[PDB]
Parts: structure tokens; C-alpha cells; sequence
């Protein structure tokens, strides 16, 4: 047990992308009151993303805390024709020190810009 | 996706299941002890906890079937 | 459009993009 | 490398070494078992096959103990 | 040139090479 | 037990980007005796390569069996400077089905030559 609760986030990440929401979501709520919060923040976006939910994916960029989950962000504004927003975005987590989110952000503007 | 969008994903693309065989089991197993100790009773911030354990678990053998059916 | 895809999140974004993204997903989950 | 080639170390750089302290005792039980199973006496391809697993657990302790050091 | 640097096959290779790089590593181990 | 063969093969790959060449070593025997061929194929060449011992990692390339080993091939050649050899692999993994093959063989091409 945090084996198994490590296997049940990624349960619930993989399931976020094959439709099983309900799943996904009842993993979420049971990981914060385990204090992942992170993890489960990053399941909840990826399995409303995935439904097509981009507003209220993007409620969580407000104060967003854990840069991993901005690309997400990125992708939502991008499915909701925001170009401005995107820019801005990218161009922010263009200089990023963690070098997967600076290869996302380049990445993402060079194929989508 | 097409090539594994998880880690797990890829373990659980291994020949024999066993992998999948064992975590199964051991989620089957955590849903059991969680239904059991529902049932002796819990105070009610215990059972809300419980009832949240016991739906991530259900969640996870859900997610899993999906993942591992042919 | 109703048949929703796997991941459509990320449906057509290339293999360099989603790499990167599974990067970070993966470095979440590993913190755990 | 500056950050993490693998995903262990990243399982490693977390704030309460519980992971790297539960892997070391799990190396160290299964190295206590090979080295009591060699002292029994073992057949030659079994002596072998134990020392090649010793020697594989005694690296693994030793690279253990230069991903978490301080 | 005597003390050799940490992943040195890789010293100066981007990241978005070595990502894909680590993402083979990742999947050989994972099929353990 | 399995679970501590896969942690025992990330610990040796780990180490052998780290100099900790003849643990990665010992562990790559027992996964040969094991028959983790694939992942103990992995070790040696990393750790050889690590050492910057090209021609002995490459010795491995000839009939390679597992696409996934092939970048650590063009990494030696890289190095010893086999610049035409070099340039025919990745040409080869250039058409790979396995998209990280395929992203390797680009990537380095393009930083390269
Ligand atoms: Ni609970
Ligand atoms: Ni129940
Ligand atoms: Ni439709
Ligand atoms: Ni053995
Ligand atoms: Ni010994
Ligand atoms: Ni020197």
C-alpha cells in the first residue's frame, strides 16, 4: 500500500484517456484525501480534456501551483481556438528549466504556430 | 494510444498477463477488507473515507478490464 | 463527431509533443 | 543526469527516502538468504547460479547507495 | 580528459533526443 | 521477486550511466541467467558506452536482434567518428514503425549532421 496507491493514479491516468471517467474521477477524489494532490489534479484535467471539457479543465489554471500540468492548459486553449492565450502560454514555459516542459512549449508552437 | 500512452499500460502489454493477473488480485483484495470492514459498521467520517476507498478500488478493476480485454 | 477518440486530447499533436508530455505525466506519477 | 535518466531516480529524489530505504532492505534480506543458502553448501551449478546472484545484489546495493547519497 | 562525466555517451545530446532515447530504455524495463 | 529482478535491472541502468560499471555488470550476467536477454543487452552496451568503450559496445550491432538497442549503435559511431556508417543507420531507423526509434533517428540527424 502506496504500491498499490501508485498503481491506482496510474490506473486512473491511463483510464482518463480510454473513457473511463467515472473511474478516473473516483481515483482523484481518493488520492486527495490521501494528500496527492498533484497527481490527482493531473488526472482530473487529462480526464476532462479528454471528454472535450476544456473550460472547465482551464478553472485549474488559475494559481495552477505544479508547472508539469501547464501543458495541458496549453492544449485546452488550443481545442478552444484561444491563439492569444496559447501564445502567451507557450511563450511563458518556452523558458522553463524543467527541459520537458520547454521541449513541450516549443514543440507544441512550432507544429501548431 | 496506438503505442502506450503509460508505463503500465506497456507492463500490461507483456504475454503472459501476469502482471495484470497479480494486480487485479490485489485490488480484488484491498475492495474485499474495505466491503468487510463497511460492514462491521465505521463511524460516519471512517465510512465516507471507506466508501471513497472502496469506489477508487471498483474504479481500478473497471480501468483494468478495459485495459487487458481482448 | 459522437465517437469521442482515445487521448483526443492529444489526437494529431505529434511524437515529439506527446513525448514530452508523457515525460511529465510519468515524473508525476513516480513521485508518488 | 542533471535530470533523472531513469525513472527510479526520480522515484528516489523524493523528500522521505522511503522508497530508497525499503528498496535497500529488500536487497539486503534477499542478499542475507543467497549468502545462508551458499553456507549451506549448495551443488556446483547452484553455487554458481547463487554467487552470480549475490554479486548481482551486492551491485545493487552498492549503486543504491551512490544514487542517495549525500 | 581523465574524469569522465555522467552519461558521457550522451554529453551534449539534446533533449529531445535523449527523451526518445529514455523512452526505449523505459520500455525494454518495463517488459521485465 | 520480479518486481525485484525489474528494480535490480534499473538499478544496474541506472548505475552504468553513473560508473558503477561492474555492478551493472554482475547484474547483467544474472539477468542473462534470468533470461532478461533484451534488458541485460541494454546494461552492457550503456555501461560499455558510458566508458566510452565504442568498438567493444559495437560489436553487439552486428545481427542486433532488438530495434530499441539500435540508437546506442549510431551513439558509438557518433563518437568514434564513423561518420557514413553513422549516416546509414539512422537513414534505417528514419522508417522505424516505433515512433521513439523514428524521433532518435531524426533528432540526431538533425543535431548531427
Ligand atoms: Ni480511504
Ligand atoms: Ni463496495
Ligand atoms: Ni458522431
Ligand atoms: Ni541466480
Ligand atoms: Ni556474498
Ligand atoms: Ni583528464
Amino acid at each position: 500500500d502506496t504500491s498499490l496507491i501508485r498503481e491506482l493514479a496510474e490506473l486512473a491516468l491511463a483510464g482518463s484517456g480510454q473513457h473511463c471517467h467515472e473511474e478516473a474521477l473516483c481515483i482523484a477524489e481518493w488520492l486527495e484525501r490521501l494528500g496527492q494532490d498533484e497527481a490527482a489534479r493531473l488526472i482530473r484535467i487529462s480526464s476532462l480534456a479528454n471528454q472535450g471539457r476544456y473550460q472547465e479543465a482551464l478553472a485549474f489554471a488559475h494559481g495552477n501551483p505544479w508547472p508539469a500540468l501547464e501543458p495541458w492548459f496549453a492544449l485546452c486553449e488550443w481545442h478552444l481556438g484561444l491563439g492569444a492565450a496559447l501564445d502567451r502560454r507557450l511563450a511563458g514555459l518556452g523558458g522553463s528549466s524543467d527541459p520537458a516542459l520547454a521541449d513541450f512549449a516549443a514543440g507544441m508552437r512550432a507544429q501548431v504556430r | 494510444g496506438s503505442h502506450m500512452m503509460t508505463a503500465l499500460e506497456t507492463r500490461l502489454s507483456v504475454a503472459d498477463g501476469t502482471h495484470a493477473a497479480a494486480l487485479r488480485q490485489r485490488l480484488q483484495a484491498a475492495l474485499a477488507e474495505c466491503r468487510r470492514e463497511l460492514a462491521r459498521g465505521a463511524c460516519p467520517e471512517r465510512f465516507q473515507f471507506l466508501q471513497q476507498q472502496a469506489r477508487a478500488l471498483e474504479g481500478g478493476l473497471g480501468i483494468l478490464s478495459q485495459l487487458t480485454e481482448d | 463527431m459522437h465517437k469521442i477518440n482515445k487521448w483526443s486530447v492529444i489526437y494529431n499533436i505529434n511524437s515529439t509533443v506527446t513525448r514530452a508530455l508523457r515525460d511529465l505525466m510519468q515524473g508525476i506519477l513516480q513521485k508518488i
